[PDB]
RNA sequence: CGGGACCGAGGACCGCGCUCUGCAAGGAUGCUGGCGUAAUGGUCACCAGCGACCCGUCUUGAAACACGGACCAAGGAGUCAAGGUUUUGCGCGAGUGUUUGGGUGUAAAACCCGCACGCGUAAUGAAAGUGAACGUAGGUGAGAGCUUCGGCGCAUCAUCGAC
RNA sequence: AAAGGGAAGCGCUUGUGACCAGACUUGCGCCCGGCGGAUCAUCCGGUGUUCUCACCGGUGCACUCCGCCGGGCUCAGGCCAG
């Protein structure tokens, strides 16, 4: 607004390689970390296996169904077997789900 | 409970039927969050001017 | 006055806002023994002799 | 005339709020009134803290509140002048009592979830009137992009 | 609650309809308004416990706000006339005022007013005759 | 009625503060302009020249606004307007406004008789 | 112990005192006279004593020079848009953003809806690629606040470690 | 209407002339006397309230209340002064 200026005031005393035709969707691998892992779980299941309610099953994500390429391995996780389906994992995440039980399935 | 709000026919009398005070009525009353969106608000119906 | 409380749990993406204030009768709060019981004693008065 | 090398200083620091909301200026009266008539610190802090602006209040969140209920903190009360946010990494939500200015909705819901209990900091005036038994929290100030790029 | 006698001051402090600013002062129009005058203590549609005085034909008509009608303003109002020894009636106003905590604060203000319309309800004397002065006025 | 008690009404300057050339050029109206050319004489405080107004002038706080009766005036447009100075007779005094035809001024000063408040223009219009 | 000048701020009581029936002790009262109106007071015009260069603007350090101004009325010059950045207020918060669009309407308003997308939630490398816990998310020294009075220690700073 | 012996204009302060705004005109309170009326106190019933305070109807039978008019007295009242 034009009534707030300083105007209104001072009235008066005046590298590297070339890449040609790039893709992005060529590059396209969005990464979660571990410690994010169970907030893909939906809340009432989460906190049943979290509690401990679900000692028969174990869930299985699906992280390019969430919008996942990548599973990135900050953070630790609880000891509760998960199946993760991923396209992508680092060494860390494989190992820490594999301490925490799981198994990471490779998928397309 | 909640209250409760008197129900009145066409004569102004009470009918004797009462409804519950929906939640909105217990909302906060916050006049500077009203002016905000009332200042925006006024002036979306603007024709534009020029010469 | 039916259809309200419907209304408001239709829009989705949006709840009814917490107060940052749970009890407004500011002189109830102050006027409590709980508060009143902890206070130090006045200090003075709301008016001043002139001393000098 | 008098010789004055040395220049008589204002104030610096905030003596009022510059928000208009309504509720904290009834919050900032009660406070005026306790850190008036009481000699504890704490409403002296909160009085002025209840004054900041939002950069000088950043949010807390639920695991940094546990981190700092550890070591004999468990049964003390929390006391925060930002927002309390909800931290999904932290899977197992402790049980604890939590004073803020406003809570997000997830964490609200977790503290009572986990069986704590949530108060505004008018109720912690009236449980609390000296903060006896208190925790009090600050949030992360530099971390913050502007800051970051100073 | 959301809703108290502060918060509707803090709200309606700056400006509400009942307001008259000038530059000698800011008065009121409030019926509930005691001296008519803008504060926390005299906004008595503000305040849960409020007292206002109105002339009548012949004496005062005091209104007082009942506590427990605060939503329902066709009940709201406890309203007695004073039509009788300008002392009852002040004795009748310092009672409701003073005597079972409903406003002590109010009493020499809602006294005073009585007196102020009781006073005006008075026949009025004839001014003197307006004296010329000088020399272009006298001649 | 005769206004409340007061402390004697100083009026530390009675003149008003001229606009500097105003007196020599008619299109400059005599309302107080500060000079802010860099070698102004009256900018400068020169002795001789005129005063600039400033907050060493100002009158007392228990004063101010105060008619030399003693009265403050309130502006009022009707009876109703003139009813608020009920409990102000002592310290308030009414000023009709000049938009104010001949017979709501009759009924607003018959009024003000009753209430006892003194009405500052009161002879207008009869 | 005299003589004179200027001033009287405050407005129940409270205090320090004293020469203590009271007082000169946290600020003026008492008595009296004339007048009650242009008498006091004010505005305008003029005389008198004293005081007092013509305004911007430019220049440099400054003056001087120079340039503009016969007079009056009306216009008459730091604005809008996009994109940044810091600070203030507000909403929600690991999320956030309804308004490209669709639905709806008392029809350019208001209300409602959601897929995608933007920014944020992870960085590093020219790239291929790889990708963040030894530890109550570490040790030490400070540090508001709290404390069961032993300590716990926010933010933040310094330093040594870990990924 | 006024001023003017080679500029006027302006500032501080009187004075003269002309022209004006206020303020004031009496208020409140006691003691007598004369009127005109009973919305004096208490009690009873009804109603409302802040639940002990009020309003309305009956009772006043005039050493009680409320106005008015004559006197007297105290206090406070405008301007300049000693």
């Amino acid at each position: 607004p034009t009534r707030f200026s300083k105007t209104r005031k001072h009235r008066g005393h005046v590298v590297g390689m070339r890449h040609f035709h790039l893709l992005r969707n060529h590059y396209w691998r969005p990464s979660i970390n571990i410690d994010k892992l169970w907030s893909l779980v939906p809340s009432d299941v989460r906190e049943q296996y979290l509690s401990g309610q679900k000692k028969d099953t174990a869930p299985v994500i699906d992280l390019l169904s969430h919008g996942y390429a990548k599973l990135l391995g900050k953070g630790r996780l609880p000891e509760i077997p998960v199946v993760v389906r991923a396209r992508y994992v680092s060494a860390e995440a494989e190992r820490k789900v594999k301490e925490a039980g799981g198994v990471v399935e490779l998928v397309a | 409970s909640r209250p409760t709000v008197t129900v009145f026919g066409a004569d102004g009398k009470p009918t004797g039927a009462t409804e519950v005070l929906p939640k909105v009525f217990s909302a906060p009353i916050r006049p500077d969050i009203v002016k905000h969106v009332h200042t925006g608000m006024a002036k979306n119906k603007r024709q534009p001017y020029a010469v | 006055i039916k259809q309200l409380d419907a209304v408001y749990e239709s829009k989705k993406g949006f709840f009814l806002p917490a107060n940052i204030v749970s009890q407004a009768d500011l002189s109830r709060l102050i006027n409590s023994t709980e508060i009143q019981s902890v206070l130090r004693a006045p200090k003075g008065e709301a008016r001043t002799k002139r001393a000098c | 005339g008098i010789d004055l090398r040395w220049k008589h200083v204002r104030s610096s620091h905030r003596k009022a709020p510059k928000s208009d909301n309504v509720y904290l200026k009834l919050l900032v009266k009660l406070y005026r009134f306790l850190a008036r008539r009481t000699e504890a610190p704490f409403n002296k802090v909160v009085l002025r803290r209840l004054f900041m602006s939002r950069i000088n209040r950043p949010p807390v969140s639920l695991s940094r509140i546990a981190r700092n209920l550890k070591n004999g903190n468990e049964k003390k009360t929390v006391v925060v002048v930002a927002t309390v946010t909800d931290d999904n990494r932290l899977l197992q939500v402790p049980k604890m009592e939590v004073a803020a200015l406003r809570f997000t909705a997830k964490a609200r819901a977790r503290i009572e979830a986990a069986g704590g209990r949530t108060l505004t900091l008018d109720q912690l005036a009236l449980e609390k009137p000296t903060g006896a038994n208190t925790l009090l929290l600050r949030g992360p100030k530099n971390a913050r992009e502007a800051v970051k790029h100073f | 609650s959301n809703v108290s006698a502060d918060l509707i001051w803090e709200v309606s402090r700056n400006y509400n309809s009942f307001l008259v600013k000038q530059r000698t002062g800011t008065f009121s129009r409030d019926a509930l308004n005691l001296t008519n005058q803008h504060s926390r203590k005299h906004a008595g549609f503000v305040n849960d416990k409020a007292l206002g005085i109105v002339p009548a034909e012949k004496g005062v008509k005091v209104i007082a706000k009942k506590v427990k009608a605060a939503n329902k303003p066709a009940s709201s109002l406890y309203t007695v006339t004073y039509k009788s020894t300008a002392r009852k009636a002040y004795k009748a106003i310092a009672s409701q005022a003073a005597k079972h905590g409903y406003r002590a604060d109010l009493r020499q203000a809602a006294v005073a007013r009585a007196s102020a319309i009781l006073r005006s309800q008075r026949p009025v004397k004839p001014e003197p005759p307006k004296k010329l002065r000088g020399a272009a006025a006298r001649r | 009625v005769a206004a409340k008690k007061h402390v004697p009404i100083v009026k530390k300057r009675t003149k008003r503060f001229m606009r500097h050339q105003s007196d020599r050029f008619k299109c400059l109206d005599s309302a107080w302009r500060k000079p802010k050319g860099i070698d102004n004489r009256v900018r400068r405080r020169f002795k001789g020249n005129l005063a600039m107004p400033s907050i060493g002038y100002g009158s007392n706080k228990k004063t101010k606004h105060m008619m030399p009766s003693g009265h403050k005036a309130f502006l009022v447009h009707n009876v109703k307007d003139v009813e608020l100075l009920l409990m102000h007779n002592r310290t308030y005094a009414a000023e009709i406004a000049h938009n104010v035809s001949s017979r709501k001024r009759i009924d607003i000063i018959t009024r003000a008789k009753q209430l006892g408040v003194k009405v500052t223009n009161a002879k207008a219009k009869v």
